């Protein structure tokens, strides 16, 4: 049915290959003994209980779930590269177009996400693929969680300092410091706060952002894993992006914002005044590609 | 949300006689499988159906009981993919003592609903089940078409509480229509309306039914608040009063001879 | 060449939905649990979950197979 | 191929006297089987070079330990075993730590135990259970007390059938840490306020005793414990010492 084509990458979860119109068939692995009890995967049975209710231009497609015996195989659209490999990527020149068209590719996915009740838990630059055509697509709906109704968090470099405080209970503004991250990233080329470990990443951020107050931030002490730090000034947002624009920088301060509910969601962010600047966003086609 | 999911495009029918006829197709496919392969001892639709529902109301039982504590969002799941498999499988092939704990299973493990097999078996000979339910698993995820999400009523029914609380002051307290309601939902449930009609539609049948018994009338909030159509929905509920009414429960007689009938062809075969 | 916002149009089949900031005013947030501080700290508010059953609530009540 | 045990985060698991086969698509793993010939360790017997696959050749253990206490939750593990098994782990340990080695990833699941009794020490190449205070406070300094940190809190799991630190995050390990062991005061730990992770706003709990934090252990079982369980990297008890102890 699917003739094996290539091999791609092997991770602790599951192994994909490239198979042939050309696709990703990802095999989840079976574990160790300790998981053989479990059958299928709780990993790629979300996976296909989340991607079967979504069809977005910008969010990964479960085209098909073949499988035989306890293994399970998912079959994805095939990308190109990922975003992760373009930040990397130092022949290219990353324009404030091309930064906008992500960002406005993001938000789109991540609004359409939110409609739902959805949130992606997991936003990385490699966790955003872009296929041949130039359409970046949220990946990786293994940690994906419906929220709503009344411990899997992304690495600290975008752990939101909610997540990093151990915040049960949230709404969309994990994702959206999640998405500012990957903006800062974006502009400097560079990991914006690449912390060593989970206080490291909280000394990183009040040292780059300052330590808010209650004033900023009405519910500091109400989390659990909270602990008090020193008055940081923080650095000016200006002084760390010297070629962003004031539209940019009003836009990167509203995703930093350290207050969730005061922090900008993916509605508010899509109709701000930077998206509908000059130039406008790139269109696909002329997007870098490595 | 429903109005974009799967199981509103595949899993909702205009009427129970497509119903009868997938179930005939699956009784038919299966003895064109066994007179195939090379008489009395097949059942009739009938029996089947009877079969299948005295297994769904053991189910009900089963996970009545089930520990840890159990949410109704994952029974209501549990109880829907139960419907789904045996609307187009037939109950001979497949037995259904342990399709209805596959069933429980698979809807522990998408709703969230985080339990280790030990403890899922501890609930109940049991490494065999265990075998069976992982063996059962991917074909049961199978005749699902991969199509794992199902929303249930209760949360259009809290929705719908909600609302006439806030925007429907004739009605003093909402909580004395909570229950009687609720029992409704559970008819309901043995019916098979959760194959005909969005869950939100069966929430606000259940909501009125209960306001018509307490004698509280509320077509002034379907016209008014709702903007509303109005008679096309009254007949939606009315048609669903009627299947609710018209449900009976089998006999005790007819369900031993059925399950001794079902345990014969198990075994022949 | 300039990005234009736009809303995105899905068919709820049901009555209109109020909107999540009106909440508020509309009264509907007294019939609910008031949110700790707890989850308000991390962004969760009782208006999501308002939301959320009330959009479930009218979602395709006017559809028909 | 008699059955395929599983499959981990790097290589297929295949069972085939009966040895198991781990089939890799490295070399620092087989240099560090290679040089120790203990028999409280998993021993690399051949090693296959292919330009298919790599495929490494170990003896075969029915199960792990993670799954021994797992089927051994309700009928409780008794203390001639657990001290047998602590014994050969710290023996293998020893023998470890007198070759230029390190370990630092001692778990349960990664111990394997053999049908007539005998546990060997496996994968010499999430785990946030049985990390020390020195790494999770950001110390770049890789000594062998990390090992013995961890074979304590494997020891203590054993022992109370539950993780001593059941913490989620890097924090709330911390935190649990710190309640269960109260706080690392500068006298208690000297050089406490020099790693990059230390904050002078941490909470100030009270230590308790092992009575409550480990209660079914012995007198020496819970000193043995605590030695091994020691802020100070320089203080804690070497394997080869723990060897020693009654
Ligand atoms: N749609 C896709 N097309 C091609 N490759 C994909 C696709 N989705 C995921 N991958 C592959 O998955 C790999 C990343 O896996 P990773 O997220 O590290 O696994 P884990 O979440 O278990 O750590 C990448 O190397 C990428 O090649
Ligand atoms: N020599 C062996 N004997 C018995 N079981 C083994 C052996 N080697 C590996 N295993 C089993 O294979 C599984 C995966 O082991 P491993 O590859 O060390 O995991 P990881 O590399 O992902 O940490 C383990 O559960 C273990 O029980
Ligand atoms: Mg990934």
């Amino acid at each position: 049915r699917y003739e094996k084509l290539d091999f791609l990458g092997e991770g602790q979860f599951a192994t994909v290959y490239k198979a042939r119109q050309i696709v990703a068939i990802k095999k989840i692995k079976l574990g160790h003994r300790s998981e053989a009890k479990d059958g299928i995967n709780r990993t790629a049975l979300r996976e296909i209980k989340l991607l079967q209710e979504l069809s977005h231009p910008n969010i990964i497609g479960l085209l098909d779930a073949f499988g035989h015996k306890s293994n399970i195989s998912l079959v994805f659209d095939f990308m190109e590269t990922d975003l992760e490999v373009i930040i990397k990527d130092n022949s290219l020149v990353l324009t404030p177009s091309h930064i906008k068209a992500y960002m406005l590719m993001t938000l789109q996915g991540l609004e359409y996400l939110h409609q739902h009740w959805i949130l992606h838990r997991d936003l990385k630059p490699n966790n955003l693929l872009l296929d041949e055509n130039g359409v970046l697509k949220l990946a990786d709906f293994g940690l994906a969680k419906s929220f709503g109704s009344p411990h899997q968090v992304v690495t600290r470099w975008y752990r939101a300092p909610e997540l990093l405080f151990g915040a049960r209970m949230y709404g969309v503004g994990v994702d959206m410091w999640a998405v500012g991250c990957i903006l800062a990233e974006l502009l400097l080329r560079v990991p914006f706060l690449p912390g060593d470990s989970d206080l490291d990443q909280l000394t990183r951020i009040f040292e780059t952002l300052g330590t808010p107050t209650e004033e900023q931030w009405p519910d500091m002490c109400s989390l659990p894993d909270y602990v008090t730090f020193k008055s940081f000034p923080g650095i000016p947002l200006h002084h760390i992006f010297s070629a962003a624009g004031d539209d940019l920088l009003d836009l990167i301060q509203g995703l930093f914002l350290f207050n969730p509910c005061a922090r900008i969601t993916a509605t508010q962010a899509l109709k701000m005044k930077y998206f509908s600047n000059r130039p406008g966003p790139t269109p696909g086609c002329q997007l870098p590609r490595p | 949300m429903y109005h974009n999911s799967s199981q509103k495009r595949h899993w909702t029918f205009s009427s129970e006689e497509q119903l009868a006829r997938l179930r005939a197709d699956a009784n038919r496919k299966f003895r064109c499988k066994a007179v195939a392969n090379g008489d009395p001892v097949f059942l009739e639709p009938h029996e089947e159906m009877t079969l299948c529902k005295y297994y769904e109301k053991r189910l009900l039982e089963f996970c009545s009981v089930f520990k840890p504590a159990m949410p109704r969002s994952v029974v209501g799941t549990a109880c829907m993919y139960f419907k789904r498999f045996y609307l187009n499988n037939s109950v001979m092939e497949y037995h259904p003592r342990i399709i209805m704990l596959t069933c429980a299973f698979l809807a522990c493990k998408v709703d969230e609903f985080n339990v280790s097999s030990p403890q899922f078996v501890g609930n109940l000979g049991q490494e065999k089940a265990l075998e069976q339910i992982l063996e059962y698993e991917l074909l049961l995820i199978q005749q699902l078409n991969f199509h794992l999400i199902v929303h249930n009523p209760y949360r259009p029914f809290e929705g719908f509480l909600i609302d006439l609380k806030t925007r429907y002051p004739i009605l003093e307290n909402p909580e004395i229509l909570r229950k009687t309601a609720d029992d409704f939902l559970n008819r309901i449930a043995l019916t098979d309306a959760y194959l005909l009609y969005t869950p939100s539609q069966i929430a606000l049948t259940a909501i009125l039914s209960s306001a018509s018994r307490a004698g509280i009338t509320m077509e002034s909030y379907l016209s008014e608040s709702l903007m509303l159509c109005l008679s096309q929905l009254l007949d939606i509920m009315k048609s669903m009063r009627n299947l609710v009414k018209k449900y009976e429960p089998p006999r005790s007689e007819e369900v031993a001879v059925l399950k001794q009938k079902l345990e014969r062809c198990h075994s022949a075969e | 060449a300039l990005y234009e916002y736009q809303p995105l149009q899905i068919e709820t089949y049901g009555p209109h939905v109020p909107e999540l900031e009106m909440l508020g005013r509309l009264g509907y947030l007294n019939h609910v649990r008031a949110a700790s501080p707890q989850d308000l700290a991390g962004g969760y508010t009782s208006s999501l979950a308002c939301h959320r059953a009330l959009q479930d609530a009218f979602s395709g009540l006017f559809w028909q197979p | 191929k008699v059955e395929k045990i599983g499959e981990g985060t790097y290589g297929v698991v295949y069972k085939a006297e009966v040895v198991a086969l781990k089939k890799i698509r490295a070399i620092r793993e087989i240099s560090l089987l290679k040089e120790l010939n203990h028999p409280n360790i998993v021993k690399l017997l051949d090693v296959i070079h292919t330009e298919n696959k790599l495929y490494l050749v170990f003896e075969f253990l029915h199960q792990d330990l993670k799954k021994f206490m797992d089927a051994s939750a309700l009928t409780g593990i008794p203390l001639p075993l657990i001290k047998s098994y602590l014994f050969q782990l710290l023996q293998g340990l020893a023998f470890c730590h007198s070759h230029r080695v390190l370990h630092r990833d001692l778990k349960p699941q990664n111990l394997l135990i053999n049908t007539e009794g005998a546990i060997k020490l496996a994968d010499f190449g999430v785990t946030l259970w049985y990390r020390a205070p020195e790494i999770l406070l950001g110390c770049k300094y890789y000594s062998t007390a990390v090992d013995i940190w961890s074979l304590g809190c494997i020891f203590a799991e054993m022992v109370t059938r539950r993780a001593l630190f059941p913490g989620d995050s890097e924090i709330d390990q911390l935190f649990r840490i710190f309640r269960t062991l109260g706080t690392p005061d500068e006298v208690v730990w000297p050089g406490v306020t020099s790693m990059p992770d230390y904050k002078p706003s941490f909470p100030k709990w009270a230590r308790q005793d092992f009575s409550k934090v480990v209660p079914p252990l012995d007198e020496d079982g819970r000193s043995l414990l605590s030695q091994m369980l020691h802020y100070d990297p320089n203080k804690r008890i070497s394997a080869k010492a723990a060897l020693a102890h009654p």
